[PDB]
């Protein structure tokens, strides 16, 4: 916390989960689903003595759903209702958790890098107009994730569960005409996990299984490293068959969807998204660097948030740099690639990463002036 | 106590304290400012860079040389270099250290005033002077005659010297020199493909044509076994792994030495123009500058240039008399070594310029000494 | 037979014949792919589209363009747009036409060395030449004085004439130019929330582009302007009837060419890099080339790209004399014409490169025939 007793709280608002605690903090507090739902009736499921409020948030929300209605207030990186994010916001400094007295804090939000004008507008503007924070800021998700890295260089490749974002910083600077964005992340590896599941005869449609495919998804899916070795193993032999359980109890079996699914962050077009994948949209972001900060760029990739968290996807993501590096720039010089030096920070903590460099960032400069936008500086 | 002898160079700035024999600080004359807004807490964030540490933060900076074509362009950063060279690479308060100091010939006269007010005025050094470059060679290499061509980063210029007098009406000066080879060197390379234009790649280039390129001992020869057997070829690593490859522009761009029209001024090259230098002076001294003809400064370090310039001369001059082209190997530093000696000399103790003297008749006094 | 003139633009292949006015094709310098593997019968009808058909079906077409930055990157498709205008656009065998091509200053040597190897051994034509784009629209400007200012989809780059005779070491090029201005649109149209990304759709914000941009007089002065009046707003209305509304965008998209730091260039911008090449030719060259500054290629035809050019040059110049930039309203096409009017001159009949001295020097007579 802060000297004056205020408390410093620090607040990551994703598209898939609120992760909100102090600063200075390890461990974020309080990990729930940017979730609302509203009861309704189904003719199919039971109905039973668990009262469901006229409204329900997040974490309730996301695990009552089964009788709910249910609503993600933002979507790739974008507030789609202010009101559902007013609720989210009211549960996240409410009793069920943070139970500041909001007027006294001290907030560090974080806003994606390249994001629409009047989204950020919005955001500033509640919370002096309806929490009354005492201090804000709006940190970068990319230099946050260097922060809890301690470091000043190196390229971060945050996969969040709305959009994917590569972002260049060198010594510290900048680097933002050399930002790109790739429209493929965890929420559309869903979707297109749920059109597989489809094909093997099973059925997924109502707003409460959108949320059960995508525990699915995280238990079961994987990078597959060598995909013409995965789809091997598929066709040879019936290992990857895994079940799973539903809610409903109804078993699934899931095959090689395992590995298909993930795999469209490096064949973008499996989704119909027109483009080149991760691995190489983001080697065409270093050779766009100038050309001496290209090799520390190499030895610094910094990998964020948790649609990185499929088993492999490190090791994936350094073949084909490799494989991109030997056949365009060394030329097909197979001896020469064993000098390239390339590092991939793959850090286990790194789902929670951005936070994590939030802690730090509020930690370093909870007293200092220059840094927290003030009320007294609002409304000019 | 001791002197502190300084040479300005247009590339590098060699510094180093009299008495000895080599620099003990080199480093390149140039500043360099952020190109980007830094984003971080805790980074250095200076406003400039100077020297080895703006060579080694090259990507995000833009580099500017304060000395373009030995003229100080701009004394804003001329001072920060100087203020670098003595509190941080000869860690000495200048305050106590009498400076000597280097010009290059045929110099607008602004430049020696305002440089001698900066030393005064902002150093306060107790005492100061200002040599020409190519006398101080001739210390160097020992002896008190012979024609003097220093080539360096941003000038060349002859300057013929018999028996310790200058023939002023003699001395010659040519701007073309190292920046305009490195520039016209980013241009050709564009035949094969390659681009190099920003300024912190100009660096890669110069680090190609100091390593690289050599001088032709016959142009035309050159070309022909390049364009048909291609053995001349070389490969170099740049900075990020990828290998480029260079041919008969090895040899390209030192002939503009020779061949101006290639940057397209109508100027004599290197050879014709100290051919002109000696067929000015009085017809006795001629023969004891063709035996003593003094190559200087770093632009003169390509392989075969002493050898191509001994040709060419013999081809000019008549050919009853003996031409012998002197090239130390320390010629880099000829400039440096010939001021440790001035400022040592106990005969030389006299000239500088006092603290005292130019309180008197301020910076108008470099012209009298 | 008359000469063909066939100007490999870097976004628009400009052809037809020699000694008319205004090309009988203009058509796009794309070659488009299949997005979708399921073509039917009959119906899908062909692997590759190229030209107009490739912007017309773009919808289900991955669109390629062959020229990047002036040099051809990509020649299997290179020549299928070659292939395409003589027997396609102009209906024409090639192989009884002289056909003059043309390039931009500065490019790799062994770029045109593969190009006039093509034409004598795919296209077997009698004759051919390789000139200059700046020196070609001197010809459609009618005089023989002047720096053009040749700025296109792929590169800009300065040429300065005098009587007749260029001054080769004042040559400067900048690779910017109408690609990298719609990548730039491209990019600033998020911060609207407009997203495009496609290169199908890319062709969209090229075409808004062309019909709401414009060059600011004064670039700072128009920015505080464009916070308090909604004056500038023009909205767009996408295929689907989706209309966008863009703002400021409007004139920081061209602004880039002045200021290329936008886009992480470290060039100076395009009114500098005119004056450094002038204070590059002697002195007393220049008094001449401040009279004659000649605009050519398409992305000159934004609106007050000739006032903003004109004023910020004579800010440099020294003021005792007269700066003009010279802008003809066909300055899209100046090179088209200019090598139209190059290949009807007598006196040029004599320089054509032949295929039987091609026959004996091999490609690299190209180095040796055409300066
Ligand atoms: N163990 C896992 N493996 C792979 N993906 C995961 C895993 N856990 C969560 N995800 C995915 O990552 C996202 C979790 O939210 P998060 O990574 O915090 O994104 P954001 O911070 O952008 O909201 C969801 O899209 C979810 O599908
Ligand atoms: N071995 C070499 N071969 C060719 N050029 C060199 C070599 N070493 C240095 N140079 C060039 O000479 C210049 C530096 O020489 P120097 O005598 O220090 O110049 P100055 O003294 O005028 O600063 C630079 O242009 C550098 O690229
Ligand atoms: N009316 C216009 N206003 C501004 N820019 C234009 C206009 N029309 C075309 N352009 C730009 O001109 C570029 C084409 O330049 P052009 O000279 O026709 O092709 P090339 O340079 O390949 O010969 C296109 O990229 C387009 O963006
Ligand atoms: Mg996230
Ligand atoms: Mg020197
Ligand atoms: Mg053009």
């Amino acid at each position: 916390m802060d000297s004056q007793g205020r408390k410093v709280v620090v607040c990551d608002n994703g598209t898939g989960f609120v992760k909100c605690g102090y600063a200075g903090s390890n461990f974020p507090e309080h990990i729930f689903p940017a979730l609302v739902g509203r009861p309704i009736i189904r003719s199919t499921t039971k109905v039973g003595n668990i009262e469901i409020k006229d409204l329900m948030v997040g974490d309730e929300a996301s695990e009552l759903r089964s009788m709910l209605e249910v609503n993600y207030p933002m979507e790739n990186g974008i507030v789609r209702n202010w009101d559902d994010m007013k609720h989210l916001w009211d549960y996240t400094f409410g009793p069920e958790k943070l139970n500041i007295d909001t007027r006294n804090c001290k907030i560090l939000l974080t806003e994606p890098p390249m994001n629409p004008t009047k989204n950020r507008e919005k955001i500033v503007e509640v919370m002096f107009e309806t929490y009354q924070f005492s201090g804000v800021y709006v940190a970068i998700q990319a230099v946050l994730t260097l922060y809890a890295q301690g470091l000043l260089t190196g390229v971060v490749v945050d996969s969040g569960d709305g959009v994917t974002h590569i972002c260049p910083v060198y010594e510290g600077f900048s680097l933002p005409h050399l930002t790109r964005r790739l429209d493929i992340a965890g929420r559309d590896i869903t979707r297109y996990l749920i059109k597989l599941l489809l094909l093997r005869g099973y059925a997924f449609n109502h707003s409460a299984d959108f949320e059960t495919v995508r525990m699915i998804k995280e238990k079961l899916c994987y990078v597959g490293y060598n995909i013409e070795q995965e789809q091997k193993l598929a066709l040879e032999t019936t290992v990857l068959v895994e079940s799973y359980t539903l809610p409903d109890g109804r078993i699934i079996k899931v095959g090689g969807e395992r590995f298909e699914a993930p795999e469209a962050l490096f064949q973008p077009h499996l989704i119909n998204v027109e483009g080149v994948g991760v691995a190489e949209l983001l080697f065409n972001t270093i050779q766009a660097a100038d050309i001496d900060t290209r090799s520390e760029f190499y030895k610094h990739i910094v990998l964020s948030g948790g649609s990185t968290m499929y088993p492999g996807l490190p090791s994936r993501l350094e073949r084909e740099l490799k494989q991109l590096y030997l056949e365009r720039v060394l030329k097909g010089d197979v001896e020469k690639l064993s000098k390239f030096k390339i590092r991939i920070e793959d850090p286990p903590r790194r789902k929670h990463m951005v936070f994590l460099g939030g802690a730090v960032l509020a930690d370093i400069m909870k007293d200092k002036d220059n840094f927290w936008m003030t009320r007294q500086e609002y409304q000019e | 106590t001791t002197a502190l002898v300084c040479d300005n160079g247009s590339g590098l700035v060699k510094a180093g304290f009299a008495g000895d024999d080599a620099p003990r600080a080199v480093f390149p004359s140039i500043v360099g400012r952020p190109r980007h807004q830094g984003v971080m807490v805790g980074m250095g964030q200076k406003d400039s860079y100077v020297g080895d540490e703006a060579q080694s933060k090259r990507g995000i900076l833009t580099l500017k040389y304060p000395i373009e074509h030995g003229i100080i362009t701009n004394w804003d950063d001329m001072e920060k270099i100087w203020h670098h060279t003595f509190y941080n690479e000869l860690r000495v308060a200048p305050e106590e250290h009498p400076t000597l100091l280097t010009e290059a010939p045929l110099n607008p006269k602004a430049n020696r005033e305002k440089m001698t007010q900066i030393m005064f005025e902002t150093f306060n050094v107790p005492a100061m002077y200002v040599a020409i470059q190519a006398v101080l060679s001739l210390y160097a290499s020992g002896r008190t005659t012979g024609i003097v061509l220093d080539s360096g980063d941003g000038v060349t210029h002859n300057v013929p010297i018999y028996e310790g007098y200058a023939l002023p009406h003699a001395i010659m000066r040519l701007d073309l020199a190292g920046r305009d080879l490195t520039d016209y060197l980013m241009k050709i390379l564009t035949e094969r493909g390659y681009s190099f234009v920003t300024t912190a790649e100009r660096e890669i280039v110069r680090d190609i044509k100091e390593k690289l390129c050599y001088v032709a001992l016959d142009f035309e020869n050159e070309m022909a076994t390049a364009a048909s057997s291609s053995s001349l070829e070389k490969s170099y690593e740049l900075p990020d792994g990828q290998v480029i490859t260079i041919g008969n522009e090895r040899f390209r761009c030192p002939e503009t030495l020779f061949q101006p029209s290639f940057i397209g001024m109508e100027s004599a090259g290197i050879h014709e123009t100290t051919y002109n230098s000696i067929m000015k002076c009085d017809i006795d001294i001629r023969k004891d500058l063709y035996a003593n003809n003094v190559m200087s400064g770093g632009t003169t370090m390509y392989p075969g240039i002493a050898d191509r310039m001994q040709k060419e001369i013999t081809a000019l001059a008549p050919s009853t008399m003996k031409i012998k082209i002197i090239a130390p190997p320390e010629r880099k530093y000829s400039v440096w070594i010939g001021g440790s000696i001035l400022a040592s000399l106990s005969t030389f103790q006299q000239m500088w310029i006092t603290k005292q003297e130019y309180d008197e008749a301020g910076p108008s006094i470099v012209h009298r000494k």
